[PDB]
Order: structure tokens, then C-alpha cells, then sequence
């Protein structure tokens, strides 16, 4: 939004905005041009913008009992993981345990 | 004092889950007893046969480096159903490597390797085991197989007789291999 | 009497079916053939093959799409033809003196007038031992049963089996490929190049072939050869990747052998189908898992198709001797289905698997598989304890379509890089990623420091194959409830054009390729050099 926040991520899969919790299944994220970038454990790859957001939103977005929309939400293999983002074409990265490459 | 032994003690291994106990004597023997020490098995180290775990085919178609100080080494798998001891053999004069399985019967024999060092680090996972092997111009990590067959191997950064090394262990999740070297 | 009978109740099946056309009504056709068959009183029913056999010409042309039979047989995009060499002793019979340990039949066996590693009762060997191993009436034959189920025969690929076909003299493969180029075309010829030439300017395309070959029969010299013929993809049986394995089975090479085979293979632009026998002897039920997680992780034996064939034990082999002997016994079925399903968990989502176990006929057998349906029971299996199976085979349209009831609804474009057999290996496709859909795929290589070829010097990148699955679409036709004839192919090679330039820095990009797709390629703007069709990208 307009305010600086402090991001967190622990080795047991639990995301930290601030001193709030509000994920508790997330394995990657990065922040490439004022986007969000997530990975979890449900095999599932999320984007955000940060532009319009705030935290309310964001917690309603990561609140678990929200129902799936196609421009959000997007399927991936078993154990991805972010390498990184190339916003100038649109593009993301990830590698998987086997070793290859996928964008 | 819980036990005792006439000759000397070399090493003692204990199993992944504490239940049971590995004892090795100064006289070549290996003593496996339970958790209460209450003595299981006695079994020579330096025996003459292969094992049950042959080969079958149908037909159709040297000596031990000056730096090795002689002690066995015992090595345990990640779930504790096998184990593998080191040793310098008498009549061939270099190192050899033997597997048993938990129930203490011997499993396989190791294929001769000219040049094996006394290190030894079974992978807690359970696929390889680790060793040292110095051949003409370079120093190796080698990775054995529960067959007892070499599978694989990788180069040290150094030139000929420059380092030893002394000991191999893994990581809790088998990620890191470290290796520690002196300097000769 | 019956025959009268039979024959009535079809045509009137027909008439029916014709007038409701005529009119323009859909009609059920079990329940016809259920009514009329109780009006004439009979005691069996119609079968499909004699209503397609009895259909006036223009009907015959018009209602196809409501009484084809089997319609797995195009389901996939070709038409797939196989035909048998003459039967011959496997070349290293002589300096070893014996063949491999569990190799079934051949010329001195007791299933008589067999090929090798093969009995004789097999569907296609019944088929070229009635005509004499002749390739014309083989191909003629197969080619009258495809059109009499009711098929499309307008893009066709051959699978030459047998030995092993490149040890043969120079004479019969002139012989045998130039039979089967005519036999497509229609040409009288008398050597090699002047069936190509008139296969290239036919109308019935020859979109590849596929030869089984051994590690010691992969080099320069064969590999030109086969170039010249046509072929475009290659069978190897690697069967394991343990040392001590090879050469107690006296299988006749080593390992090493087989990947400086599949380097040299991969950078001269072929593709490589790897066969692989689970439950050999001295190996346990705990060295296969690690034998196909290194298959799958090491970059030097990373395949394009894998065949999974478990252990048979078969009379009149080395093997037999073995198992009769007490020294030899096989994995029990629940075990072996629980090893299929985790073998098939690993399988990487750039590799095809095309067949799951032998087919020798079941009373011949002493041990070993005893099903027949290997598959869906690993299948099922993987869906009880959670793991699914993302190969190409089950996930492209027409097995999606067949097996399922799903259609693509959300298609996106994805591409997955690797290295292979000391090559930069990348993988485009088409697919959809919800429903896990594949429509598409291309296979793009930068070629290496060790290529051979003169036409692949100096900077040249190479393109492997360029597939669009779903039903067969006639060449100039189109149909919009399908999915080859929609542009997916010029958008898959802009993207490989621009790879090569901008990225692997070359010069020249060059294509392997049949002669339809001859025409295809020159379409797009490729010329012609050697065998490949090649265009300049500076
Ligand atoms: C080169 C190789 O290794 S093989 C190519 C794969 N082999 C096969 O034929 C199996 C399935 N193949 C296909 O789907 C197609 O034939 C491909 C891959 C060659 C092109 O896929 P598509 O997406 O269908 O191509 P696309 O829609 O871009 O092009 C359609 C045009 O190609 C033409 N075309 C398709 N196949 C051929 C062919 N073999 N020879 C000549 N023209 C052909 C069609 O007639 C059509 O031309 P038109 O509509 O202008 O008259
Ligand atoms: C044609 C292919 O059949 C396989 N093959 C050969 N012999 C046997 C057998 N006894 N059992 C199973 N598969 C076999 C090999 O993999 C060969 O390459
Ligand atoms: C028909 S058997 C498979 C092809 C060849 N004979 C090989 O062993 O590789
Ligand atoms: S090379 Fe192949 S066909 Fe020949 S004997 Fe061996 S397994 Fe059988």
C-alpha cells in the first residue's frame, strides 16, 4: 500500500507479515516489481499485486476458506520451487527436485 | 560395572534406536548384545566365506597405506536393518568390507579395491556407502553398494600425497557429505 | 435359412439409418439393430464390420463418423503399420558362442519358422508368415484392415521388427525399403533414391520409421545409413544400468557402450526408445528403485520413451535351466504390481511410455506375469495410495477423451529445459494446465562439440520432433470438433526459431524429417539440404 512491512518465512512453512501470521503452508516467495510471489504445500503458485492492497486483503486472499478464481490461483508439479522472475516478460521460474527447469 | 571383557576394547556402536549394542575386542571378535547387556552373539570378524547373498550365473558367457593405524570401523544404516565393519585383513594385507544384517548372519563381502583407505559413513538414507581410494595421480571418494560393488566416485582438489583424510560422516537428512583433511 | 436372414436385417439396418440422415434425425443404433433383428428371427446380432461392409459409396463416404469400430487405432494422429524382417541369427552368436540367457525363438529353437525373440502366435507374426515375409503384401494387408474398420489412412508410420535388422547384407535392406516406399506410393523403382524422390512427390505420406538396433550397431557408418532410408527414431534394449548385470546375462557390450551410442544418436538428431527389464536375476526388490531413480536423475541416461518389460522365463533358454534348477524365482503379484505403480510414479512429464509388458500367449509361460492388464491394475493401485502417472501417453486429448470425459477449456504454453547426453535439451508444448491436458510438443537441441555430420557444422541447431495429437485430420481438410489443423504447428516452430537465434546464438536451424512433412517444412520456407530440411536464421 503506502507503508513499509517486514516479510517472514520460517523453515517450518509459516509466513509472517508484520507480527501476524497469515499462512501456515508456504514453501518460496519473492517480491519482483511490486508483485507477490507464492508457492504452497497444496501445489499451488499465487500472485498478488501490491499496488491496491492492503492487509486485510491480503489475509482474506490467504484465509483458507476462500473459493478458487482462475487469475490468481495456478496449478504446479510436487516440490517447485521459485528461482526467479523476469516481469519484463512476463515470465517465472522453477526448479523441481529431479533437477530440470520449468517457466 | 555392567560387563566386562578379558581383552580390550576397540570400539563400541551403538544402534540408531538404543536397543542394541555392538562391542569389538582386541583379540578380532565382534560381541552383539541387547540393551539390558544382556550378551546376544559372539562372532569372529576375520571369517572365509561370501555370505548368503550370492551371485548366480548360468555359464554361458595392494597393500594397506603407511598412514593406516589398523582400528575397525562400524557403520550403521539409517533404520537399523543392516551394518558394515571395516577391517585390515591378515592374508591379503590390505582393507576389506563386510555387511551383516540385523539378525547378525553375514551378508556380503567387499570386491578387492587397490589403494581403500580406513574411512567409512553409511548413508543415513540407506543407497551408498562412503569410503576413500588414492590411485596414480589422484585422490577419489568412492561410493560402495550393499552388494559390495564400487557405484560411483568423485575427484579431491589436491596433488598426489599432499593430504589424508580422516574421517567421513553425513548429514541428519542426507544432504552434506563433509570431508576432513590433514596435511601430510 | 440364417445367411438370407442376416442379410436382410442388414440392409434394412442401413435403409433405416440412410433415411434418417435423409431427413436429418439422430438415431440409436442398438436399439435398430435389437428391433430388427427380432422381426426376421434370429438368435444373434449385427456385427459393426459387416454394416461398414455393406454401405452404398456416397453413404459410405458420409456416415463414417457413426460406425467406425476400435477408435483407438487413430486416436494418437497416425496410423501405425509394422511389418517383419526374414528371419537370422543375432551377430554375436560367434565370438561368444551363445546368445543372451532369456531371448525366446529364433531360427534354431522348436517354434518353427519364428524370428527372433519371438514365438510365432503373435498377431503380426501370423501375419507375414502366411505371406512369406514379403514387405509389399505385408504392408498391402495391413493397410486393407485399417481401411475395412473404418479408418483414416492418409498419414502413416512404419515399425520394422525382428533381430537385428542393420547386421543384414547391404542387398536385402536396399531390398526391403525400397519395397516399402513403393508399396506407399505406387512406384516400380530399383534403388534407394528413387523411391524417396517418388514417396516425396506422393500422396500418401510416410511420416517416419522406426528400427530396433544394438549398442555396437550405433555408429558413423550405421547411422548414415539409416539417415539415408528415412528412418527418424531408433529402439535400444539397455535392460539396466548395472555393470555386473551385462555381462552376466551375456548380454555382448557394456553400459558405456550404450550412452556413447545415445550421444552419438542424439546429436546426429534421432530419438532414442529405451527398453528395460525389471526382476533380472541378482537383482532384488530393492535394487529396481534405485536402478530407475538413477535412470530418471542422471543426465547421461535420460531416454525419450521407456518400455517396461518384467522377466519371463520361457522354455528352451538358459534361464529355464535356472528356475528349473531351484536358484531362480519371481517377484509375487502383489509385489510386482506394488514395484509397477512405483515405477511409474517417477516417470519425468517430458517421456512416453508405450507398452507396459510383453504379449507372449499365457499357456506358454512357466512363470512370471500371468495377467493381462498390467497397466490399469498399477493404475488403480497409484490412485489407492495417492501418487498419479504424468507421462505423454496419458495426457494428451484422444486418451483424455477416451478414458475420461474431459475436453481442453484453458490451454497455456509451457516450456521445460534439461540436460541430457551432454546436450541442452529443451521441451515446448501446448497443454492445459487445470485439467493437466496436452495437445501439443517440440524438441529442440543445440547440437554439440562432437557431431559428425557435415550439414550440422559450424553453429547448427537441430529440431527432433514436432507432434500435434487428437484424431486423424486428412492433408487439406479440416474439422472443428478436432485439433491437428488449427495452427498449432507454425506457433510452435516461430518459438523454436526464435530459441535458436537469440539464445543458443546460431546460424542455421535444420530439421529431420519425413517427406510429407518434406512438403510441409518447404511450405514454411525450409529448402532442402542432404536429408534434412534446413533454412538460414541470420
Ligand atoms: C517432421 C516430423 O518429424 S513429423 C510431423 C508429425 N507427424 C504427423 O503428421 C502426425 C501429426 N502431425 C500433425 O499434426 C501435422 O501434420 C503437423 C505437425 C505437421 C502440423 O500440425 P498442424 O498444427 O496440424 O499444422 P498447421 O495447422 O499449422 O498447418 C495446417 C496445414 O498443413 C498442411 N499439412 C499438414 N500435414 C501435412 C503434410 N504431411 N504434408 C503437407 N501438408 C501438410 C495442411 O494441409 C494445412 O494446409 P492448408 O490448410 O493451408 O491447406
Ligand atoms: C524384444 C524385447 O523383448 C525383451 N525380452 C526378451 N526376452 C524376454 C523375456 N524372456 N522376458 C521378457 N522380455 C524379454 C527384451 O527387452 C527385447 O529387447
Ligand atoms: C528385438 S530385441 C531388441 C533389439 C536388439 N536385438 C537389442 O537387443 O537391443
Ligand atoms: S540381442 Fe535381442 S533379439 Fe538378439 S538374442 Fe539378445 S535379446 Fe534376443
Amino acid at each position: 500500500g503506502e507503508e513499509e512491512c517486514v516479510l517472514g518465512l520460517t523453515d517450518r512453512c509459516r509466513f509472517f507479515i508484520n507480527d501476524i501470521e497469515v499462512a501456515s503452508n508456504i514453501t518460496s516467495f519473492a517480491v519482483y516489481d511490486e508483485f507477490l510471489l507464492l508457492t504452497t504445500h497444496s501445489h499451488t503458485c499465487q500472485c498478488f499485486c501490491l499496488r491496491d492492497a492492503s492487509f486485510k486483503t491480503l489475509q482474506a486472499g490467504l484465509s483458507s476458506n476462500h473459493v478458487s478464481h482462475g487469475e490468481v490461483l495456478r496449478k504446479v508439479e510436487r516440490g517447485s520451487r521459485i528461482v526467479t522472475v523476469v516481469p519484463q516478460d512476463t515470465k517465472l521460474v522453477l526448479q523441481m527436485p529431479r533437477g530440470n527447469l520449468e517457466v | 560395572c555392567v560387563g566386562s571383557v578379558a581383552s580390550g576394547i576397540s570400539v563400541m556402536s551403538w544402534s540408531p534406536d538404543q536397543e542394541l549394542v555392538l562391542l569389538a575386542t582386541g583379540q578380532q571378535t565382534l560381541i552383539m548384545m541387547t540393551k539390558d547387556f544382556e550378551p546376544i552373539l559372539e562372532q569372529q570378524i576375520h571369517q572365509d566365506d561370501f555370505g548368503e547373498s550370492k551371485f548366480i550365473t548360468v555359464g554361458w558367457g595392494e597393500s594397506a597405506l603407511p598412514w593406516d593405524d589398523h582400528r575397525p570401523q562400524v557403520t550403521w544404516r539409517g533404520d537399523g536393518q543392516f551394518f558394515a565393519v571395516s577391517v585390515v585383513c591378515p592374508e591379503t594385507g590390505a582393507r576389506k568390507v563386510r555387511v551383516w544384517n540385523r539378525e547378525f548372519a553375514l551378508q556380503s563381502t567387499s570386491e578387492p579395491v587397490a589403494g581403500l583407505g580406513p574411512a567409512l559413513a553409511w548413508k543415513p538414507s540407506g543407497s551408498l556407502i562412503a569410503s576413500t581410494q588414492d590411485k596414480p595421480n589422484q585422490q577419489d571418494i568412492v561410493f560402495f553398494e550393499k552388494n559390495g560393488l564400487l557405484h560411483g566416485h568423485f575427484t579431491l582438489p589436491f596433488l598426489k600425497d599432499e593430504v589424508k583424510v580422516n574421517d567421513l560422516l553425513w548429514n541428519a537428512d542426507s544432504s552434506v557429505l563433509a570431508v576432513w583433511l590433514e596435511d601430510l | 435359412s440364417p445367411a438370407e436372414l442376416m442379410m436382410l436385417t442388414i440392409g434394412d439396418v442401413i435403409k433405416q439409418l440412410i433415411e434418417a440422415h435423409e431427413q436429418g434425425k439422430d438415431i440409436d443404433l442398438n436399439k435398430v439393430k435389437t428391433k430388427t433383428a427380432a422381426k426376421y428371427g434370429l438368435s444373434a446380432q449385427p456385427r459393426l464390420v459387416d454394416i461398414i461392409a455393406a454401405v452404398p459409396p456416397q453413404y459410405r463416404k458420409v456416415l463414417m463418423p457413426k460406425l467406425k469400430a476400435k477408435p483407438i487405432r487413430t486416436a494418437s494422429g497416425i496410423a501405425v503399420v509394422a511389418v517383419m524382417c526374414k528371419p537370422h541369427r543375432c551377430p554375436h552368436i560367434s565370438f561368444t558362442g551363445n546368445i543372451c540367457v532369456y531371448c525366446p525363438g529364433g531360427p534354431d529353437s522348436d517354434f518353427e519358422y519364428s524370428t527372433q525373440s519371438y514365438t510365432g502366435y503373435e498377431p503380426t507374426s501370423m501375419r507375414a508368415i502366411r505371406a512369406r515375409y514379403d514387405p509389399f503384401l505385408q504392408t498391402r494387408h495391413r493397410i486393407e484392415q485399417l481401411k475395412q474398420l473404418g479408418h483414416s489412412v492418409d498419414k502413416v508410420e512404419f515399425i520394422v521388427m525382428g533381430g537385428t535388422f542393420m547386421a543384414l547384407p547391404e542387398e536385402y535392406r536396399d531390398y526391403f525399403i525400397r519395397n516399402l516406399h513403393d508399396a506407399l506410393s505406387g512406384h516400380t523403382s530399383n534403388n534407394i533414391y528413387e523411391a524417396v524422390k517418388y514417396s516425396e512427390r506422393s500422396l500418401t505420406k510416410c511420416i517416419g520409421i522406426t528400427i530396433e538396433t544394438r549398442p555396437d550397431y550405433c555408429m558413423k557408418r550405421h547411422l548414415s545409413d539409416m539417415l539415408t532410408y528415412g528412418c527418424t527414431r531408433l529402439e535400444i534394449g539397455v535392460q539396466s544400468v548395472y555393470e555386473d548385470v551385462a555381462r552376466d546375462t551375456n548380454r555382448g557390450h557394456t553400459v558405456k557402450a550404450v550412452c556413447e551410442s545415445f550421444h552419438l544418436a542424439k546429436d546426429s538428431g534421432f530419438k532414442v526408445v529405451a527398453h528395460m527389464m525389471p526382476d533380472l536375476p541378482n537383482v532384488g526388490l530393492e535394487r529396481d528403485i534405485e536402478q530407475f531413480t538413477e535412470f530418471f536423475e542422471n543426465p547421461a541416461f535420460r531416454p525419450d520413451g521407456l518400455k517396461l518389460y518384467p522377466t519371463l522365463v520361457i522354455r528352451g533358454t538358459g534361464l529355464y535351466e535356472l528356475w528349473k534348477s531351484g536358484r531362480y524365482k519371481s517377484y509375487s503379484p502383489s509385489d510386482l504390481v506394488e514395484l509397477v505403480a512405483r515405477i511409474l510414479a517417477l516417470v519425468p512429464p517430458w517421456t512416453r511410455v508405450y507398452r507396459v509388458q510383453r504379449d507372449i500367449p499365457m499357456p506358454l509361460v512357466s512363470s512370471g506375469v500371468e495377467h493381462g492388464n498390467l497397466r490399469e491394475l498399477a493404475l488403480a493401485r497409484m490412485k489407492d495410495l495417492g501418487i498419479q502417472c504424468r507421462d505423454v501417453r496419458t495426457r494428451e486429448v484422444g486418451i483424455q477423451e477416451i478414458h475420461h470425459k474431459v475436453r481442453p477449456y484453458q490451454v497455456e504454453l509451457v516450456r521445460r529445459d534439461y540436460v541430457a547426453n551432454g546436450g541442452w535439451e529443451t521441451f515446448l508444448s501446448y497443454e492445459d494446465p487445470d485439467q493437466d491436458i496436452l495437445i501439443g510438443l517440440l524438441r529442440l537441441r543445440k547440437c554439440s562439440e562432437e557431431t559428425f555430420r557435415f550439414e550440422l557444422g559450424g553453429g547448427v541447431s537441430i529440431v527432433r520432433e514436432l507432434h500435434v495429437y487428437g484424431s486423424v485430420v486428412p492433408v487439406s481438410s479440416r474439422d472443428p470438433t478436432k485439433f491437428q489443423h488449427q495452427g498449432f504447428g507454425m506457433l510452435l516452430m516461430e518459438e523454436a526459431e526464435r530459441i535458436a537465434r537469440e539464445e543458443h546464438g546460431s546460424g542455421k536451424i535444420a530439421v529431420i524429417s519425413g517427406v510429407g512433412t518434406r512438403n510441409y517444412y518447404r511450405k514454411i520456407g525450409y529448402r532442402l539440404q542432404g536429408p534434412y530440411m534446413v533454412k538460414m536464421l541470420k
